[PDB]
């Protein structure tokens, strides 16, 4: 058998895609991916930054859903100093995650959608995701790379409108999906390119490590949000889709359902938002207000303290996981009791799953390679960090 | 099933020469053994009815230039069954080769992959141990403390020679590391 | 201040999450 | 920290 | 299975009959007011907490705010600025050197939060594409001068997030 | 009483017949683990949950109440830890782990540091009595 | 099989390239390792210039057997490969 | 296949010290033919390049040094006979190659 390159440069499959092929005939045998093209020396740079300095890497590690690793990482931090979040807080980061995982769905679906040859969904998704990064752009200053979650409490309060304006959209988000789903999910072309293609058992995706999406699709019921719930997730009703056969059609029907179920997660959180403060009270650990800075002197004390030295963080290391969109998104944080950190694996889900390709693909025609790419959900942020 | 279970198990159902160190805490209830032992330990732990870790999260290494034994390898572990988390630790210095769970976990090749490139351990018994992140050629292990944060080489365009070619590093500003350390820590 | 962003009094109006059917065509 | 030693102990 | 479901569901096969269910949504979608902006003339919606091109501020007698203090170089996390400082001729210290890499920066706005004194802020301009690599090292001067073109705009937003900040 | 139409996970098939693949697996494992020493920890709970099993897998034909008085995953769940159960006996067998040095030590650190309540802490529900019963069989 | 004349002359000829071995010295019967005073290296490496020569493939469990020359120039004579 | 066990003395060292260097002549005439080296280099100029290595790394007495030395040179070789590495590389690598030392280092700069 010959051995063939897809190396796609352009963005119309991930961009740093490089796969070596060994196809037989037109049935690829064995899919080698090579890693590390944009592997940018994350995980060294951390132990060199401050525990605040290092928060804005991890927006950039999955570039698609960027509360979700901000979420983890200032859990894991809040595990590490056992700081405790006000309520508010923690219903707006679920708002946030929610919000996120909206966001990183819409974005997988279509750009999986283009792939195989529909291009109307993407712009009608592409519209939403706009809407919903508006909302990114006012509680914070980046309509991407928001610097919002933060190890205290979260960044800082609501605009005005905020409530109202993500109740509109929510008004109108089940009609959005509905017509996403009215042009994909009755086609017989769709079923014919998805439909016992990729399909992976349960022992399989157990032993590869698989997690969210590609765990679920095979009948296992393993959601992070119900098995060891994080924030207030215990305190609101969502349901767990779980697939039957697990193909790239099964991973689709259970990514719309995790999708409204995000939207009914989002409805929640609105109607049962309290007030109160939004960061932890002790302010060894949280910044002082702006007013109080400049009228208090232990508060600039505490100000210039914070964002010089920032907090030190006990000698101790743990794992926290939390449910990203991609499936499961662990950081291994590793203190020796000084302000910087001495390690920070972060596991991506995405590595586990890009690494489950070689048999996923195996005996399958060449063009039912980019669908099974495309429905793993991968973005190589976090594959090399 | 749980932290204070899991502990009173393994601490009675699992031979003693394998562990020589069990910590118990709501951090995390880890387990330290020797690297002769590790797959011996792996194995009982996916195969147990009462312990049955299926999932291998992932594979780090942490590196303490202080100790004999320089590297530390974490096997952060997952059961699905019973909703636990178990993590094993070993510890290697840059010469020796410990065992691989390729054989049990498929997921752990790249992850053995990558640590091996990031620390330099070896794995025996590895189906292919090769560098997975660095770029080709790439000569050093930048995750241990002693490597510079930006490298010994450089690349740069070089006309001349009409390719994209190798330099010695040579910053235009250096990194400026600031000491915010207290004495009164 | 004590002005701060939330849900009206009363909650927000309840908004459908499930698909909606479309018997469109004679068949 | 309660970092007893176990030992053989016969 | 029934006859009547078996030849309502081989109709289906035969007539395309879930194909012009799309074609009309797609339709539908056709004769639809357009959701582009003219880019040029009009402007998509922004936040007053938005991190744009940095400006350095001045107090409104004339004094650059800016105290040397160096807690905005020590907060950034790309390390993109670099203070140079020593007391001026009224015993005052201020800066000699403030200069920003833009080609560094991550427009994280920690910088701004940091800042005792309100001097570095991120305006709200984004429009500042150059040509050349050495006109997005930002000096002093260039700062300056954009605080000094944005002053009006920037004081606006500082009193919208004064009940937030 | 019918029989199970669908496992719900992909990989794993309906046993037209499980109470007589368990039986057998139980009846094996209680015969093999006979070579591991008495006074061994892996024994004594590896020979009381796989007589409990077994003398339920006696008592009730039909699955469905098999499930429920185990109540620990479906019998199809069932049947491949046995036959995990019987290779691990098979491996401890042959690796012969069971002497306990006479220069053993463990260092035994307890530490009490409290986690805040929003952190993700894995929560299960209270095990089946089986899982405590080997326990206090193995501390005793 | 081949005659003992152009046998001898090729391993007579490529052994005198090590900018060490004698010329003086070299003969049908002049152990590598033993009489030249070589090593081991060089042991593998005649071996290797053996099969440099040309396309047949000595196994590694033919190489460190018998490092002597008279041995080594009968084993090339009887190489059907060769000619 | 897999990464072989750590050695346990100095002979097993040296076998596979010398099975390295065989596989690595043997991977000689690849080299030629994937990278054009046909009218560069004779076909034992490189042989004697990676003797020259091993001979030079031939101080070392500690078998598991020795044996990730061997490691570290069959992945260089692997990488080499794949299409990893440009051209120019191995011969930048791969090639055979007046008053005082100090005068002229005095003469260049005071960094010696
Ligand atoms: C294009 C090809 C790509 C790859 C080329 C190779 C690149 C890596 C080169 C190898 C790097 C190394 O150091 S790997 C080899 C390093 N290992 C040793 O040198 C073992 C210590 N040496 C000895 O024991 C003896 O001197 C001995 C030399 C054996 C003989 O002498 P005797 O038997 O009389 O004792
Ligand atoms: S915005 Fe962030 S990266 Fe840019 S100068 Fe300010 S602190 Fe540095
Ligand atoms: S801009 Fe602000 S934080 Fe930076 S040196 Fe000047 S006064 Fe200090």
């Amino acid at each position: 058998n010959f051995t063939l390159n897809f190396g796609p440069q352009h963005p119309a499959a991930h961009g740093v895609l490089r796969l070596v092929l060994e196809m037989n005939g037109e049935v690829v045998e064995r899919a080698e991916p090579h890693i590390g093209l944009l592997h940018r020396g994350t995980e060294k740079l951390i132990e060199y930054k401050t525990y605040l300095q290092a928060l804005p890497y991890f927006d950039r590690l999955d570039y698609v859903s960027m509360m979700a690793q901000e979420h983890a990482y200032s859990l894991a931090v809040e595990k590490l100093l056992n700081c405790e979040v006000p309520l508010r807080a923690q219903y707006i980061r679920v708002l946030f995650c929610e919000i996120t995982r909206i966001l990183n769905h819409l974005l997988a679906l279509t750009t999986h959608a283009m792939d195989v040859g529909a291009l109307t969904p993407f712009l009608w998704a592409f519209e939403e995701r706009e809407k919903l990064l508006e909302f990114y752009e006012r509680v914070s200053g980046a309509r991407m790379h928001a610097s919002f979650i933060r190890p205290g409490g979260v960044a800082q309060d609501l605009p005005l409108g905020l409530c109202r304006d993500i109740d509109s959209f929510t008004q109108q988000f089940a009609s959005r999906i509905d017509e996403l789903e009215e042009m994909l999910t009755g086609n017989r072309i769709w079923k014919q390119r998805l439909v016992d293609i990729g399909t992976v058992t349960a022992q399989q995706a157990k032993d590869w490590g698989f997690s969210g999406v590609m765990l679920r699709g095979s009948g296992v019921c393993w959601d992070l949000r119900r098995a060891a719930p994080y924030d207030v997730y215990d305190q609101l009703d969502f349901d767990v889709p779980v697939g039957t056969r697990g193909d790239c059609y099964d991973r689709y029907c259970i990514r719309i359902e995790e999708m409204r179920q995000s939207l009914r997660i989002i409805v929640q959180c609105l109607n049962q938002m309290p007030s109160g403060m939004i960061k932890a009270d002790d302010r060894k650990l949280c910044p002082p207000s702006r007013c109080r800075m400049k009228l208090s002197m232990e508060s600039l004390i505490h100000h210039f303290e914070l964002y010089t030295e920032g907090f030190s963080v006990p000698a101790s290391s743990t794992y926290t996981a939390v449910e990203a969109p991609k499936g499961e998104f662990g950081v291994f944080l590793v203190s020796n009791g000084s302000n910087r950190p001495y390690r920070c694996k972060i596991r991506a889900p995405g590595f586990a799953h890009s690494q489950g390709l070689d048999f996923m693909s195996k005996h399958h025609m060449l063009a039912d390679v980019v669908t099974i790419i495309g429905t793993q959900d991968i973005v190589f942020g976090e594959v090399d960090r | 099933m749980d932290n204070q279970f899991i502990f009173k198990y393994s601490w009675e159902t699992l031979p003693k020469k394998w562990v020589k160190k069990m910590e118990r805490s709501e951090h995390g209830n880890r387990f330290d053994t020797n690297t002769d032992y590790l797959f011996q330990l792996l194995c009982f732990l996916k195969l147990h009815t009462y312990t049955r870790v299926q999932v291998l999260i992932d594979i780090c290494g942490v590196d303490y230039p202080s100790r004999k034994r320089r590297f530390e390898v974490v096997y952060n572990l997952l059961s699905t069954r019973y909703n636990s988390r178990i993590r094993v630790q070993t510890s290697a210095d840059e010469v020796t080769r410990i065992s691989s769970v390729v054989s049990l976990f498929p997921s752990a090749g790249w992850w053995e992959r990558e640590v091996w490139d990031m620390f330099g351990v070896s794995f025996i018994n590895h189906p292919d141990l090769r560098r997975i992140l660095t770029d080709y050629g790439f000569e050093g292990h930048p995750l241990r403390k002693d490597f510079p944060l930006s490298g010994y080489v450089q690349v740069r365009y070089d006309d001349p020679e009409k390719r994209v070619v190798s330099e010695p590093i040579e910053m235009t500003q250096e990194f400026r590391y600031f000491d915010f350390a207290s004495p009164w820590e | 201040p004590l002005l701060q962003d939330g849900p009206p009094p009363g909650g927000f109006a309840p908004v459908r999450y499930a698909r909606r059917i479309s018997n469109t065509g004679p068949s | 920290i309660r970092r007893y030693v176990l030992t053989k102990d016969n | 299975k029934d006859w009547n479901t078996v030849f309502e569901r081989s109709i289906n096969t035969l007539f395309l009959t879930e194909m012009v269910r799309g074609l009309s949504l797609t339709l539908k979608y056709f004769f639809d007011p357009k959701v582009t902006i003219n880019y040029p003339f009009e402007k998509g919606p922004l936040s007053p907490r938005f991190r744009g091109e940095h400006a350095l501020r001045r107090y409104p007698t004339g004094e650059e705010r800016c105290i040397a203090c160096k807690l905005c170089e020590a907060v950034c996390p790309a390390q993109a600025i670099t203070i140079e400082a020593e007391e001026r001729e009224d015993g005052s210290r201020r800066t000699t050197r403030y200069d920003i890499d833009m080609t560094k920066c991550i427009y994280c706005g920690f910088c701004q939060e940091a800042c005792p004194v309100d001097a570095i802020v991120e305006g709200p301009n984004f429009e500042f594409a150059t040509e050349t690599h050495e006109e997005l090292l930002y000096d002093k001067e260039k700062l300056l001068e954009n605080g000094d073109r944005w002053e009006t705009e920037i004081a606006e937003n500082l009193r919208s997030e004064s009940l937030y900040r | 009483a019918k029989v199970k139409q669908t496992t719900g996970i992909v990989g794993l098939d309906v046993v037209p017949n499980a109470r007589a693949v368990l039986i057998d697996l139980y009846s094996k494992t209680l015969k093999e683990i006979q070579a591991v020493p008495e006074d061994e920890g892996y024994r004594k709970a590896v020979e009381s949950f796989t007589r409990q099993r077994l003398n339920v897998c006696k008592e009730e034909e039909d699955w469905e109440m098999i499930e429920k008085r185990l109540g620990c995953g479906q019998v199809e769940e069932l049947i491949e830890e046995a036959r995990d159960e019987l290779t691990l006996i098979g491996k401890m067998i042959e690796w012969d782990p069971w002497g306990v040095p006479d220069d053993y030590e463990c260092e035994v650190i307890e530490n009490d540091a409290p986690i805040p309540k929003h952190v993700p802490q894995h929560r299960p529900g209270p095990l089946p009595e089986q899982f405590y019963k080997t326990l206090e069989g193995l501390i005793a | 099989f081949l005659d003992k004349s152009e046998v001898t002359d090729r391993v007579l000829s490529v052994v005198k390239n090590f900018q060490k071995v004698d010329p003086s010295k070299v003969t049908p019967k002049a152990n590598f390792q033993n009489d030249l005073g070589l090593d081991s290296l060089d042991s593998v490496e005649v071996v290797m210039a053996l099969e440099e020569e040309f396309g047949f493939e000595i196994p590694d469990n033919e190489a460190d057997k018998i490092q002597s020359i008279d041995l080594a120039v009968d084993f090339i004579a009887s190489h059907p490969q060769a000619k | 296949i897999g990464v072989p066990p750590n050695s346990a003395n100095l002979t097993e060292a040296r076998r596979r010290v010398f099975d390295f260097f065989r596989a690595a002549c043997r991977s000689i005439p690849t080299i030629m033919d994937i990278y054009n080296l046909q009218d560069v280099v004779a076909p034992s100029q490189l042989r004697y390049a990676i003797s020259a290595q091993i001979r030079n790394n031939a101080h070392i007495t500690d078998p598991k040094v020795i044996d990730l030395l061997i490691f570290k040179g069959m992945e260089e070789l692997t990488d080499i006979v794949d299409h990893a590495k440009q051209r120019h590389h191995i011969i930048g690598q791969y090639v055979v190659g007046g008053k005082t030392d100090f005068l002229k280092n005095f003469y260049t700069s005071n960094y010696f």
